[PDB]
């Protein structure tokens, strides 16, 4: 029935798991680390098939639980299970944490053996529970905002601006990446509101650090609440290493034939929705110091060679996603300096898209004035989503 | 030694929670910072194991916010051991206490000026290891004078050498080219290879921004490598790792020769040529062991030289035998040695005394790639193939590229139906070559093609045409594959709808076997897809008066005209009206040949 | 040049990190997690050499620990995959049959022999024999 | 080399003298230990001849500590486990019932050739025990077999042991026979799990409301998978069901539905039992959108499906699929949908000061598919689009960008299903010309100014404004950019022809697209050439379209409703996409 079960923790590495059937070996632990702890621009459920296995999961914290199988289950029953399983952990030790995972591996063994027989969810409340598991579970345990602000028409702007950054290999590889950002809000609201805040996971709460910083205002405890200064503030900054969305590829054949031409064909590819524009596109191929000249050709955009730049520089408008485009350069070099090999320094991007390369997505800010007269319904709300190149580079 | 240390950690082990072990920690911490602010005197056995404790501690994560001066105590003991854990403590929790320097500071003076070489040692490994401009200032004007005095002993000139690296690498200003240059060259003659070694890097380092000073190591290099690569078995004892001979300073020698262009002395230019071909030699030469290590060590002298031999682009024999010995190790066991052969090949490729004798390896480079597992190693293979594909080549090439697509992992798809799109277009000497090359290409790995890639090619095929049916059929037992996918029906469907004519003859290619064909895939593709199927369809009715009815009514029907979209909705509507509606001659002023393109 | 050191088990924890250039603690910690995502993914059947960030790491695991090295790009992959083995064994002679606790509870006679081997980014001393009987007479010292 | 390998120190040297150790409190740890050493990883190989013989004790602890250890050899390396049958064989005689159901689910677990020696026997032993907990793993253990080759004469033995066991005492252990057999009878020969079936009926339908949460859910499932033949056999069947709101909010619940909905097929309402049975439905369904979001989930992709097939049930209650600002995405996706399809004629009042909250909140992917079911609404209910095409103008007025955009291209499919009846407003949808950036709003523009050209005296300077940057546009704009200028070419001249020279110049010849080349000449062949039968073809009356997409095919629709509630019910797919 349930072919595995599977507790990863926010890297993706199973801590603990136990096979039920033989039809779920290395092949299902990397599709659903790949596809859904490490998801980049898909759309979540709580339950998605690839190569015809299927995959439930449940949230807990920083944990995944997550079943498994190849066959027509019962949808409804698998995640019942899953919640009864995070009550009877809960009722050993407490959250349910890597920490708390990691302390009881012997007593989780247990309860799967038991909770669980061959897929079936077996027999399993608390306290029926005592006669068949011996082990114990270990536990472990305003003055930025002035009084009487009225507005005829109560409006909030958020802005999530982002910074994408990128070092890529030649054959692709992510050598290093890094997002910046930050949310800046801009409000004018009657009062004293108190807003509710909400997002998805993609934030938890020169070698860059996973940091979120909040505004003095905010409180933690799900979601952020807030007191927001009237007008703009910022409400968070982050840093974020983890599963970034490369709007762009940069392909790049660098081909030295001989010591006197060079060959130097570059490929860019959009890689998000074709829904989306991409804009104020820039790439920036660079060239030896020693270069007589240089034929470039290309049919998207436009391309100019700079000497005291010693750079080739494409530009283009708009690029939408899913698609391709190609610049050609045939660059000619004389040869003086006889010996040291020419150290290339990488191709660089600029642009601009309207989402967010960490992923982060604004799904609520609810809005509570308690004394004055109005009511969230009545707000005006405006998001936007800009999202830049920082140092944005591949190798060539 | 430290019972006390011993039992610490072991009770850290035996917690049973991150929150046990966080509880034993700082009971310790409160220990230590008692014993320390105490009254009665810790003995040195105490200081050191405490301070002991306290680097443990630091190195499982927490922080450590006192203890650093009772580790400076332990500098100024006598005791090797206090001195030992007082230098790790300091070496790998660096604080910026402008006092503590200046008492490190002393305790290094007093180390290095004594003469014992433990002591220098510990000394001088501090000074590498921190390295801070303070410490470059207070002993780097004195480190040059303990690596060439004829008295210090060789594992204190070793240390010396690579301590003085480190600061001029942190402060080179702190480090000018005195009077020490010929001495530290002399090194490279010394008898102990370890020296010898030490030396070698340092100098290299030196040559960098330094040539001409350094100019003389040349030589000498040359003749301690060939001396090392020639020594027997009775020979080296000491330096020799799996019957390979002093292999890491082989390297370094060959490394620092890489600073400098061809010696200039014909002598030992000579000499190092002799040298060169001994090691290449050495290659052919079958193992003297089966452990891995052995052709590891070997292989590391191997390559080294082939990257001295490419820097100097100068002796095309020595070229060609690194080719063929490189050539020689895409067939083989090891991943490594694949991976490095490769990537090596994709260097002499762009050579003028080497272009050609890589040439000589497509069939070998082919033939790895087609049986090749490891990711890193094909995506080299093909970058390979793309250096050295010329008019020669190409077809060979592509047609290997496209045999390769039809089985390929999808990982490569992508770079390689990127690698042929461009190579068809650099090369390919005629027209009718390019259309077969684009249309398997297409069929095999079509979501992969440019837009302009499907489009371009039939801004040519226009001004040759000559293949539309062969186009046509290709197109045909393309589609008729129960897998085929998105871009094949788009210019499957175009093409067809063009001149299906050529094979609406052919009577198991009908023109309603063609249509109920197209209409198969029909409903799963895209808009713009169907909108290009809904323009094929009523070119249909046209040649092929024949199947007109059941055209018809498909364009009639409901999914057609009330069609949520535009384009499907308004081509439905206006087609099934051309072929109703006006007259045939009028339908035939329509749907014809297709008038064709311009040159741009 | 090097630019560091990891010893580290399967399970992600250190038993030996040494620095050969500036980087502060998250940074290093940081690092420290990175190698190990990269390095403990790949089955035997890889190489031994993999990109890294800006630099490249040359790893070999024993039984339970990784061995890896991070070293520039220009940097002799073979040569830095026999250092790592030339290091095991004279940990294994001066050990007398190396096991993983020996790490933890000498941890810093391991900087010792490192020291020993490697200083300021680079090979020092390649010698098992020679590296012994200097590890031998400094055990018995006071 | 096997560097770091010996084991004459180190941590499984020292773990070996602790197995060995005759402090059984020493033992017990030892063992905790070395379980935590395999979960991360270590080779605990050479451990296992000292944690087998920890087995040899009085303590229950220790012992199952030990079992631990040989379950987690199981699937990982099954060779390893074997090595200690001969001690699972002589360990399911012990008493303590804890100890037998131990060494049974164990063996079963594993999988290698021979296993049936030894397995074959004491199973067949474990099914006969006074503890129905022994029997409740024996049967769970029958099922496991199974899996590891063989049709198994002997199995045909307990292919009948399982059956005789459906009518036992206990329910846990029924219900696990049944859910152990109707997996079983998934190898299909045509003959299995055959009908005794009143009896098979009667004493499931009891085992059914002593059972536990799980017990109650596979014996629902086996239920439904069998044929009926009359009124009174299928009514009594249902009424024992309908106490079924019950235990697993929903599991529970949705294998009722499934089953009250096969056995939907009855001389409905002579007497109205069909009448009460549909509204029995409303409420259980209802509360399930109150338990957990991933359940919700699975309950929403079910009601959907239901909804296609029996309107009727939750005709009235629209009021639960109304969303909460603080839900998923995933559940306020398919809510929204359910929103649509109970979407009468009455509610749309409501209905659409709903979908107004949502298409100005915060979400944006759940803000333009608010807008776009605001179009779902108007063009499945005329007695409210009137109102919606208002609603819009509100959004359109509020000037949100994406809000504005998606507001537009809705209005199209609404000028479309309800044509010639929105022509006043088209003047306050050109006022926002300025700033349509997506691709799609353009085309819903120029289409826009395509029909209704006339009703412009400046539709005009309106289309030679895009040409400017006639590229730069998604082709999908320059196809409708096309169509709609030869729509303006077939009534205005002179004037036009400014332009459509300009236009017509680069379908044909500058663009490269080979299927826009084509619908550029084409046109060509019209206009260029005669004015009058160029009209019949292009401005023939679109006919009306109606509510297309929403809706699943009725044969398929059956088939998933039998699936009501397995995995088919959410992916909506039959089941051998995924085999
Ligand atoms: O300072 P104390 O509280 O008098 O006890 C310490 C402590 O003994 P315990 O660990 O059994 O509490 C030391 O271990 P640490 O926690 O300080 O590391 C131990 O040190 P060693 O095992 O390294 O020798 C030391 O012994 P000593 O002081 O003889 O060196 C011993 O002091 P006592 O002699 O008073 O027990």
């Amino acid at each position: 029935m349930i072919g595995g079960l599977f507790i990863y923790n926010h890297k993706g590495e199973v801590l603990i798991s136990r096979v039920y059937r033989d039809d779920i070996g290395r092949n299902a632990v990397d599709a659903f680390r790949v596809n859904v702890i490490h998801a980049r621009q898909q759309v979540r459920s709580p339950v998605t098939n690839i190569a015809r296995t299927s995959f439930f999961h449940v949230k807990r914290s920083n944990i995944w639980l997550a079943a498994v199988t190849k066959q027509n289950v019962n949808a409804a029953m698998v995640f019942e299970f899953l919640y009864k399983m995070c009550d009877v952990m809960a009722a050993y030790f407490g959250k349910i944490s890597e920490e708390n995972i990691k302390n009881n591996f012997v007593l989780i063994y247990e309860l799967l053996d038991e909770i669980l027989d061959f897929g079936y969810p077996q027999n399993s409340e608390t306290g029926a529970l005592k006669t068949f598991i011996t082990q114990q579970g270990i536990k472990s345990q305003i003055g930025w905002r002035r009084e009487g602000i009225k507005y005829r028409r109560n409006e909030l702007f958020l802005d999530v601006l982002e910074s994408v950054n990128l070092l890529m290999s030649p054959q692709g590889q992510v050598l290093s990446a890094h997002v910046s950002g930050r949310v800046v809000m801009k409000s004018y609201l009657s009062g004293m509101p108190e807003c509710k805040f909400g997002m998805n996971d993609k934030i938890v709460i020169s070698i860059a650090i996973d940091d979120c910083t909040f505004h003095q205002c905010v409180r933690l405890s799900r979601s952020i609440s807030f007191i927001p200064p009237d007008g703009e503030f910022e409400l968070m900054r982050y840093r974020t290493t983890k599963d970034i969305i490369l709007p762009f590829r940069v392909i790049p054949l660098v081909r030295e034939v001989g010591r006197t031409k060079l060959e130097v064909k570059v490929v860019i590819k959009s890689n998000f929705k074709p829904s989306l524009l991409a804009q104020k596109i820039e790439v920036r191929i660079p060239t030896p110091l020693n270069t007589s000249g240089v034929q470039v050709i290309c049919m998207k955009g436009k391309a100019k060679y700079k000497a005291s730049e010693n750079a080739i520089v494409w530009k283009i408008k708009r690029m939408a996603g899913m698609k391709e485009s190609q610049i050609s350069a045939e660059i000619e070099l004389l040869p003086t300096n006889d010996k040291k090999k020419w150290a290339r320094p990488p191709i660089s991007m600029n642009f601009e898209v309207p989402f967010a390369p960490s992923g982060l997505k604004v799904r609520y800010l609810k809005v509570f004035e308690p004394k004055l007269n109005y009511s969230d319904h009545d707000v005006i709300k405006w998001v936007r989503y800009i999202g830049r190149s920082g140092i944005y580079e591949t190798r060539c | 030694g430290m019972r006390g240390l011993a039992v610490f950690i072991s009770d850290i082990r035996n917690c049973k929670s991150k929150e046990a072990e966080i509880k034993r920690i700082n009971k310790e911490l409160a220990n230590i910072r008692s014993k320390f602010k105490g009254d009665k005197a810790l003995d040195g056995y105490s200081k050191k194991k405490y301070v002991c404790k306290l680097l443990f501690i630091f190195l499982l994560g927490h922080d450590i916010d006192f203890g650093h001066m009772e580790a400076v105590n332990l500098l100024s003991s006598n005791r090797y051991t206090e001195k030992q854990i007082g230098y790790l403590f300091i070496s790998v929790l660096v604080n910026s206490n402008s006092e503590l320097i200046r008492l490190i500071n002393n305790a290094i003076k007093n180390d290095l000026a004594s003469r014992n070489p433990t002591f220098m040692g510990l000394a001088l490994h501090c000074i590498a290891n921190v390295g801070s401009r303070e410490m470059a200032e207070a002993f780097a004007g004195e480190i040059p004078k303990i690596l060439v005095a004829g008295d210090t002993m060789d594992s204190v000139k070793q240390s010396a050498a690579l301590c003085l690296l480190r600061l001029y690498r942190t402060s080179p200003d702190l480090v000018p080219m005195g009077d020490w240059t010929s001495r530290v060259v002399h090194l490279l003659n010394d008898q102990h290879l370890g020296v010898v070694t030490a030396a070698t890097s340092l100098i290299t380092t030196l040559a960098q921004k330094n040539p001409e000073e350094f100019k003389t190591s040349v030589s000498l290099a040359v003749s301690r490598l060939s001396r090392i690569v020639t020594s027997a078995s009775t020979d080296l004892q000491d330096y020799t790792y799996y019957f390979v001979p002093a292999p890491w300073l082989s390297v370094k020698l060959l490394r620092l020769l890489q600073c400098y262009p061809p010696p200039e002395d014909p002598a030992v230019r000579g000499r190092l040529t002799e040298c060169l071909e001994t090691i290449l030699n050495k290659a052919q030469e079958p193992p003297k062991s089966k452990k891995v290590q052995h052709s590891n060590a070997k292989n590391a002298v191997l390559f080294e030289a082939i990257s001295l031999i490419i820097h100097h682009d100068s002796e095309p024999n020595l070229l060609v035998r690194a080719c063929n010995q490189l050539g020689q190790f895409l067939q083989h066991r090891e991943t490594n040695l694949r991976y490095l052969a490769l990537e090596s090949m994709c260097t002499l490729a762009s050579s003028e005394f080497s272009h050609e004798a890589v040439k000589t390896h497509i069939e070998t480079v082919i033939n790895a790639l087609k049986t090749e597992r490891d990711v890193s190693v094909r995506q080299r293979a093909v970058d390979l193939l793309y250096a050295m594909c010329d008019r020669s080549n190409a077809q060979q090439i592509v047609a290997e590229m496209l045999s390769y697509l039809e089985t390929a992992d999808y990982s490569i798809r992508e770079e390689i139906v990127l690698k042929v799109a461009i190579l068809a277009e650099k090369y390919a000497v005629d027209y009718t070559w390019y259309v077969d090359t684009i249309l398997n290409l297409i069929r095999i790995a079509g979501d992969y093609v440019s837009e302009e890639v499907w489009y371009r090619v039939i801004q040519i095929v226009i001004n040759r045409d000559d293949v539309q049916g062969y186009a046509a059929k290709t197109v045909f037992e393309a589609l008729q594959a129960p897998a085929c996918h998105e871009n094949l029906v788009k210019v499957g469907g175009y093409i067809l709808g063009e001149f299906g004519n050529l094979i609406a003859g052919d009577p198991r290619s009908s023109p309603l076997i063609q249509f109920n064909l197209l209409h198969s895939k029909f409903h799963l593709c895209s808009v713009p897809t169907r909108a290009l199927l809904l323009s094929t369809y009523i070119k249909f009715v046209n040649l092929f008066p024949e199947v007109k009815a059941t055209i018809q009514d498909v364009l009639r029907s409901d999914s057609q005209l009330k069609n949520a979209d535009v384009e499907l909705q308004q081509r439905a509507v206006e087609y099934l009206r051309l072929s109703t509606v006006a007259s045939t001659d009028i339908l035939a002023t329509v749907l014809e040949e297709m008038p064709p393109f311009p040159e741009r | 040049m090097i630019r560091f050191i990891l010893i580290q088990n399967r399970a992600g924890k250190t038993r030996l990190a040494k620095w050969y250039m500036q980087f502060d603690d998250d940074e290093k910690q940081k690092l420290i997690e990175e190698v190990h995502a990269v390095v403990t993914v790949r089955d035997a059947k890889h190489t031994n050499f993999v990109e890294f960030r800006n630099f490249k790491i040359i790893y070999r695991r024993y039984a339970g620990l990784y061995f890896c090295i991070c070293v520039d790009v220009n940097d002799n992959n073979l040569a830095y995959l026999e250092a790592i083995h030339n290091f095991v064994e004279v940990l294994n002679e001066y050990f007398h049959n190396v096991c993983e606790l020996d790490l933890v509870f000498n941890f810093y006679k391991v900087y010792t022999v490192v020291d020993e081997m490697f200083l300021a980014g680079e090979i020092r001393e390649t010698s098992q024999t020679k590296v012994l009987k200097q590890l031998l007479m400094l055990q018995s010292l006071e | 080399s096997k560097y770091f390998t010996t084991n004459k120190k180190g941590e499984i040297f020292e773990l070996k003298a602790e197995l060995n150790n005759e402090k059984k409190e020493k033992r017990k740890e030892a063992v905790k230990k070395v379980i935590a050493a395999m979960t991360v990883g270590k080779d605990v190989s050479s451990l296992f001849p000292d944690v087998v013989n920890c087995m040899q004790t009085d303590n229950l602890e220790l012992k199952k500590l030990v079992y631990l250890y040989l379950m987690n050899y199981a699937k990982s390396q099954p060779d390893m486990a074997i090595m200690a049958v001969n001690s699972f064989v002589k360990d399911c005689e012990d008493p303590n019932p804890l100890i037998r159901a131990l060494a049974v689910r164990t063996m079963g677990c594993i999988r290698v050739d021979k296993i049936t020696e030894y397995l074959c026997e004491p199973l067949r032993k474990c099914l006969k025990d006074e503890d129905p907990y022994v029997r409740k793993t024996a049967a769970v253990c029958v099922a496991k077999l199974h899996d590891i080759n063989a049709q198994m004469v002997e199995d045909q033995g307990f292919l009948d042991s399982l059956r005789d066991l459906i009518a036992d005492s206990n329910p846990m252990v029924v219900a696990n026979a049944v859910a152990a057999l109707s997996e079983i009878s998934e190898s299909h020969p045509n003959s299995n799990l055959l009908d005794l079936n009143p009896q098979n009926i009667n004493k499931l339908l009891t085992a059914l409301n002593e059972c536990t949460e799980w017990g109650q859910i596979f014996i629902l499932d086996c239920l439904s998978n069998y044929n009926p033949k009359d009124d009174r056999e299928a009514q009594s069947i249902c009424e024992r069901v309908t106490p079924r709101l019950s235990h697993a909010n929903s599991a529970v619940v949705l294998s009722a539905v499934k089953v009250l909905m096969k056995f939907l097929e009855l001389l409905p309402k002579d007497s109205d039992y069909y009448n009460m049975l549909l509204k029995k439905l409303a409420p259980p369904l209802v509360t399930l959108l109150s338990g957990e979001p991933e359940v919700q989930y699975v309950a929403l992709r079910n009601i959907n499906l239901i909804v296609q097939k029996r309107p009727e049930i939750l005709k009235q209650e629209i009021k639960v699929f109304f969303v909460k600002y603080n839900d998923p995405i995933y559940v306020k996706l398919e809510k929204l949908d359910i929103m649509i399809r109970l979407a009468s004629q009455a509610n749309i009042a409501q209905v659409l000061a709903e979908l107004k909250e949502y298409a100005t909140e915060v979400d944006v992917d759940f803000v333009r598919k608010a807008v776009r079911a605001i179009g779902r609404c108007a063009i499945k209910v005329e007695q409210s689009a009137e109102r919606c095409v208002s609603t819009l103008l509100d959004l359109i007025q509020t000037k949100v960008n994406y809000v504005v955009q998606e507001a537009i291209v809705v209005i199209r499919d609404i000028f479309r299903k309800y044509p010639n009846k929105y022509e006043s407003i088209i003047a306050t949808l050109c006022e926002n010309l300025d700033s349509l950036d997506e691709p799609d709003a353009r085309a819903a523009m120029i289409w826009i100014v395509g029909e209704y050209a006339e009703r412009i005296d400046n539709a005009d300077e309106l289309l030679e404004s895009f040409l400017e940057g006639f590229h730069d546009e998604s082709t999908q704009v320059q196809l409708t950019l096309l169509t709609a200028i030869v729509k303006l070419f077939l009534k205005k001249p002179s004037e036009t022809q400014e332009l459509v020279q300009q236009v017509l110049s680069l379908a044909t010849q500058d663009s490269d697209n080979p299927d826009l080349r084509d619908r550029g000449y084409i046109y060509w062949r019209l206009l260029s050439t005669d004015p009058v039968t160029a009209k019949e073809v292009v401005l023939s009356e679109k006919p009306l379209i109606s509510e297309e997409t929403d809706l699943i095919e009725p044969t398929l629709l059956d088939e998933l409703i039998c699936h009501i509630g397995s995995l088919a019910s959410v992916y909506h797919k039959p089941p051998n996409a995924f085999v």
